[PDB]
RNA sequence: GGUAACCGUAGGGGAACCUGCGGUUGGAUCACCUCC
RNA sequence: GUCUCGUAGAGGGGGGUAGAAUUCCAGGUGUAGCGGUGAAAUGCGUAGAGAUCUGGAGGAAUACCGGUGGCGAAGGCGGCCCCCUGGACGAAGACUGACGCUCAGGUGCGAAAGCGUGGGGAGCAAACAGGAUUAGAUACCCUGGUAGUCCACGCCGUAAACGAUGUCGACUUGGAGGUUGUGCCCUUGAGGCGUGGCUUCCGGAGCUAACGCGUUAAGUCGACCGCCUGGGGAGUACGGCCGCA
């Protein structure tokens, strides 16, 4: 079930762990669009969120890492 | 170019800025994208997609100015001295 | 003139003059009448993953509107300096200022 | 010797052939088993049974260095090849964790065919 | 994944790469090729769509 | 959740073709009493 | 056609930067094998390998998101960020007043492979060397490995470059979905009525020899351009032009 489209944002934040550690796998796959039911634009939003938070250590590539 | 670049310009060869649609005023605004981009090219050799849309703002300018030869030397004539066209 | 949105990162045994890098960073901004909508601290924090044999090292998150020309001399700042490990760069849409949730 | 007692392992899962190695956590290699060690070749080293009995033969060179508690990390897509650790259970180590290393290439090297 | 679990010993558990992992990872990747003629492998998956 | 063939091009060679790189689906063949 | 406000997007260049991985180098541990096939063998092996750890050099493409999704006239475009910049669409309102469509010659762009001069070289890999095996056949299989694949400045201008469907208009019942804008309603939290673009799939009338197409036509019409006249010889011979070849 989706939450963007409930809660109507306008534009998702990437600096923010809390939403977008919802929509990683256990390994740090970002989780496909059909599996959560977000809109495609917003799940587009999510991977540059993922990206750009991923470049700064905010969050990790995959659970290989130690 | 900028807001501020077209809301200058527009005064320049139109009218008491609400026209912004004369034929005078469309040449002064491509011809200011060429004169402008021109110095885009001289170093970006590689880049071929942006050429298009050069080659188009210039085939809109020659039949602009092609439909001004028919319809009025005159103000034909002063719009290519004072804007530096060669024809 | 534009937004822009600026983080960077501190080596630990370096932290004791990052006072002094804001310090530094601000006035070269205000330098050209460049304006800072906020500043963060958030202290000392742990990676994800390591970078250069580091677990934690220090943050600094700034949000400008500020002109190009200084947009590159700070660029140009951290590139040469050492003492920062990682940068980032934005534009943004419109002059954001409302709190951020990081702090939340 | 030197006591370990909560030593690291390593196995390696190719299609072709499987190794085994205990480490003493910071990269330390004190014994080792291969599935060709023992004579086996052919089709006799395909089946995990070659790794079960490399598994077990690792055995008699670790337990000189006591080791009571176990730590393994499995790499390779071999099929059968994650039956190899419950030999070592069974061999009295004191498994609590296994993890799983592939190494996935991030689109980088071409990878070279096999045969048509 | 890291496998940490409470004190049953051998509850198996290695079975769920079925969610977490595609199962054609290392044998269409790292050796071979793939992706080519892809439309035909794509129409099938909802051609059977039917009531 | 089986298989191929045809293009563009470069190197090698004839019952007959091979591979290297990119591309397409047009992804399968037959309808022969006098005797060999 | 122009202007005001916005939206989406692997549109194109230039420069940085990050993680994963194949190599190579240096130093510890450690022992007799490693590699590859159905077997194998060639090949790597103890003046010290693979396996494991730490550190370092260099190259290429950016897992995951990732889809019968998006952009572009076409070829084709996929990590992230900065700079430059082409195009499309929506809302109302204003302005120019036929400025238009097509286009012989012409000019430009044009996947990969291939040449010319200079760099770089991880992986892959025509030719070529060795081993092996079936089948007289080599080829397929496995070790190595040169051009090339990467980057600079130019040539070449070819493909099943295909949606096998040239471009531009107006007109003719329906249905299902995707992607992206936006009006009306107290939004009685993600919801209801309506209107625009671009797209994937059923199907009516009509058309086609049939397969099928079917508002994104191969339906009913108009404007212009290109092309075809039985198969092989043959997209070949002789000329001209282009090209260093």
């Amino acid at each position: 079930f989706c939450r963007f489209t409930a809660e109507g944002v306008q534009e998702i934040d990437y600096k923010d762990i809390a939403t977008l550690k919802n929509y990683i796998t256990e390994s740090g796959k970002i989780v496909p669009s059909r599996i959560t039911g977000t809109r495609a634009k917003y799940q587009r939003q999510l991977a540059r969120a993922i990206k750009r938070a991923r470049y700064l250590s905010l969050l990790p590539y995959t659970d290989r890492h130690q | 170019l900028s807001t501020e670049a077209t809301a200058k310009i527009v005064s320049e060869f139109g009218r008491d800025a609400n026209d912004t649609g004369s034929t005078e005023v469309q040449v002064a605004l491509l011809t200011a994208q060429i004169n402008h981009l021109q110095g885009h090219f001289a170093e970006h050799k590689k880049d071929h997609h942006s050429r298009r849309g050069l080659l188009r703002m210039v085939s809109q300018r020659r039949k602009l100015l092609d439909y001004l030869k028919r319809k009025d030397v005159a103000r034909y004539t002063q719009l290519i001295e004072r804007l530096g066209l060669r024809r | 003139m534009r937004h822009y949105e600026i983080v960077f990162m501190v080596h630990p045994d370096q932290s004791e003059q990052v006072p002094g890098m804001i310090e530094r960073y601000t006035a070269a901004i205000t330098g050209a009448e460049g304006k800072i909508h906020r500043l963060e601290d958030w202290g000392r924090r742990q990676l994800a993953y390591p970078i250069n044999k580091l677990h934690k090292a220090h943050y600094v998150l700034m949000n400008v509107e500020a002109p190009q020309e200084v947009i590159d001399e700070l660029e140009t700042t951290f590139r040469f300096n050492d003492a920062v490990i990682r940068s980032m760069v934005m534009r943004t849409k419109h002059a954001v200022t409302e709190a951020s949730p990081m702090v939340k | 010797r030197k006591q370990v007692s909560d030593g690291v392992a390593h196995i390696h899962a190719s299609f072709n052939n499987t190794i085994v190695t205990i480490t003493d956590r910071q990269g330390n290699a004190l014994g080792w088993a291969t599935a060709g060690g023992s004579g086996f070749r052919g089709s006799r080293k395909s089946t995990p049974f070659a790794a079960q009995v490399a598994a077990e033969r690792c055995a008699d060179a670790v337990k000189e260095y006591g080791i009571k508690n176990l730590e393994v990390m499995v790499k390779g897509p071999g099929p059968g090849r994650e039956s190899t650790i419950r030999a070592l259970n069974a061999a009295g180590f004191r498994i609590t964790n296994i993890t799983d290393v592939t190494p996935i290439p991030h689109n980088g090297c071409r990878p070279p065919k096999k045969r048509r | 994944i890291k496998v940490r679990e409470n004190e049953p010993f051998d509850v198996a558990l290695r079975r769920f790469k079925r969610s977490c992992e595609k199962a054609g990872v290392l044998a269409e990747v790292r050796r071979r090729e793939f992706y080519e003629k892809p439309t035909t492998e794509r129409k099938r998956a909802k051609a059977s769509a039917v009531k």
